[PDB]
């Protein structure tokens, strides 16, 4: 069986700048309702500061993959636990700053 | 009642770019703490969509009550607050809230 997943991008302070349709039968919302709002407000407080310091480190690790697990509230406002690796991008013919590329992935935590 | 009223400010995408410091004696953030951050990170689970809801009000009428919801306070549980939203536009430039905290 497929694990269910999607993918992200986000700039470098977290907010959803592009959102992979995948996402709605893994967390319920439309693209849309994701796009321009940061991951961060659909995480759990107890894991809000982790997936901050996420997103900052990922930036310092050259390029190669972060992954974090959290509690991400569904469109059933349900706390889904949340696997996402990520990575930076950056096209090495500009200077354009790097974003952060994300696959998202419903895992059990156990 | 006074003593538990505080305005913030907000920007459209519901940032806090103001607070007052009486949020300190009430729920234990520092004004300078939240400037930046969603009204959204603060909410609980089960207030957000009523909250967007209100939002989306808010952005339609110019002004509105959100009725009652749960910010997660600084040390862990939740305060309950009733605010009132007011968007000022010139010539949308920011959201003005008044917040009444209901609980301890
Ligand atoms: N938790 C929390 C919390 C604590 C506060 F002191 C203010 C706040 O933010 C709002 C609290 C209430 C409202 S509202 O009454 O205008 C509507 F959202 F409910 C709004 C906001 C932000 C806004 F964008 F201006 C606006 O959406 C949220």
């Amino acid at each position: 069986c497929q694990p269910t997943r999607f993918i992200s991008r986000h700039n470098i302070e977290g907010i959803f700048t592009f959102v992979d349709h995948r996402c709605v039968a893994t967390v319920g919302y439309q693209p849309q309702e994701l796009l321009g709002k940061n991951i961060v407000e659909f995480c759990h407080p107890e894991d809000q500061q982790l997936l901050r310091d996420s997103f900052q480190q990922v930036v310092k690790l050259k390029g190669q993959v972060l992954s974090v697990m959290f509690r991400f509230r569904s469109k059933n406002q349900e706390w889904l636990w949340m696997r996402t690796s990520s990575f930076t991008f950056q096209n090495p013919y500009s200077d354009e700053i790097e974003y952060i590329i994300c696959t998202n992935t419903n895992v059990k935590n156990s | 009642l006074d003593s538990k009223t505080f305005l913030s400010e907000h920007s459209m995408d519901m940032k806090f770019t103001y607070c007052d410091d009486r949020i300190t004696e009430l729920i234990g953030y520092h004004p300078e703490e939240l400037l930046g951050r969603s009204a959204y990170e603060f909410y609980h689970a089960l207030d957000s969509e009523n909250m967007t809801k209100s939002h989306q009000n808010l952005c339609t009428k110019g002004q509105v009550v959100s009725g009652q919801y749960r910010m997660l306070a600084k040390h862990g549980g939740y305060v309950w607050l009733e605010t009132q939203g007011t968007v000022i536009y010139n010539p949308p430039q920011c959201i003005m809230c008044v917040n009444y905290v209901l609980s301890e």
